[PDB]
């Protein structure tokens, strides 16, 4: 399950 | 190392780091931008975010790679190296938690502001209990669960049902509760009611807000789609 | 920091390290290893290099997308940051310019040994090369093109020209004509040449070596396809 | 152009 990618900006 | 250098250019800096991709440089100068002690803007709470999310990110890609061979081979070194790995995991985490908690929590006044950083207390404390294995487990479970609740409590009496914050505080609490809490079914159900509500309020919302809500009202489908 | 762990075990936490993608560990472990003072197995040599490559990898694009942010606004801080990235790039080219003269090259006596640690000498005076601007470039430069040569003459009297050690040389030595030496003609008539002298000896390869051997005579034929 | 990439085994 993915949780917020969260890498950008 | 930053008590030197000026907040607005720990700030220029962090934004240069990540075009960059130097994610342990955009912590360590986001970090000393919480250090100044002034409060954060929304821009600001973001390259906080990316910065050690990046960071922890790595390390638990790599504490995975390490804990599969571990379990594998079940001399020293696998383990050792394991352990290296999860403790540097640590650390970061605790860091972030310590910004959280001296002083960023305690002054964030506002719903955005405070619930961006209890939604960061228990994702860090998620983290946390991944690698979790002695008596304190259960309780960095329950800061976890906590802290989630908290910002959930906030967001839906101050935020409309697809704010961007407010729908990824619930989507990592979903996942908090099927891969930590052993909670699969109230995992699917707030991912369903989350998506649910987020779907009746879209036609309210901008063409701009409408993309920012629908991105990650896709994340909440996919889960979904996984877990049942 | 490495002097306490034995020299088999950080071999193997290298070998982890790789796996878990986390290659300044893989170069902190390697120098350890190196640091014994043993000299190095072929696997070895392979595990120092692919540590220190991507180490400094990630170091060279970090300092181009600086640069070229810099060389755009033309506050101190795009300046003052790619300054202190391209310090850090010094610093791990020369740490790994000192475990080559101290002591793997006076001790490689095999033409695959002292043939793969000019070749590294040359690259690594190339990346130094990449970021100078002062009244050293010119011996940087001079640096590396004495470093190749002296490989390129072992790797002819003693090696094949297929042999992939041979190869990776001449194209690294290619690169070197044509991005720092401004001999673009040099570097295309070395592919060249060192192309057809290896397609000339595919024949006697068996089906592994004329994988291994293909695959880098076609970088050389991406490069001269830019090139010309 | 590209050296050799050198960052995998
Ligand atoms: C906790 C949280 C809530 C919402 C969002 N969000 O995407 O809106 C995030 O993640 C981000 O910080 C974020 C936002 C936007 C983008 C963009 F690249 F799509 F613009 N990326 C990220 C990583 C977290
Ligand atoms: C200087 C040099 C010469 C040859 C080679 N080579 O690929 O043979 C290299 O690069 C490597 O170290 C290497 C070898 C093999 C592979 C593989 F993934 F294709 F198996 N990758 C790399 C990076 C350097
Ligand atoms: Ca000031
Ligand atoms: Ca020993
Ligand atoms: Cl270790
Ligand atoms: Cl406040
Ligand atoms: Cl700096
Ligand atoms: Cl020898």
């Amino acid at each position: 399950a993915g949780s917020i990618p969260g890498r950008r900006s | 190392a930053m008590g030197s250098m000026e907040r607005a250019s720990l700030i220029q800096k962090a934004k240069l780091a990540e075009q960059a991709e130097r994610y342990e440089d955009m912590a360590a100068f986001m970090k000393g931008a919480v250090e100044k002690g002034e409060e954060l803007s929304c821009e600001e709470r973001n390259l906080l975010s990316v910065a050690y999310k990046n960071v922890v990110g790595g390390q638990r890609a790599a504490w995975r790679v390490l804990s599969s061979i571990e379990q594998k081979s079940n001399g020293p070194e696998v383990r050792e190296y394991r352990e290296k790995v999860e403790t540097e995991l640590q650390g970061v985490c605790d860091t972030v938690l310590g910004l959280l908690d001296s002083h960023l929590i305690k002054e964030a006044g506002d719903a955005e502001s405070r619930v961006f950083y209890l939604k960061m207390k228990g994702d860090y404390y998620r983290y946390l209990a991944e690698v979790a294995t002695g008596d304190d487990k259960k309780r960095i479970i329950d800061s976890a669960r906590s802290a989630y609740q908290e910002a959930m409590d906030i967001s839906k009496k101050e935020m409309p049902p697809t704010n961007p914050i407010r729908l990824g505080l619930a989507l990592n609490f979903s996942v908090f509760h099927y891969e930590i809490a052993n909670s699969p079914e109230e995992a699917i159900s707030l991912a369903k009611t989350t998506f649910d509500e987020a779907m009746a309020d879209l036609h309210t919302l901008s063409e701009d807000s409408y993309k920012d809500s629908t991105l990650i009202m896709q994340l909440l489908r996919d889960n979904l789609t996984l877990w049942t």
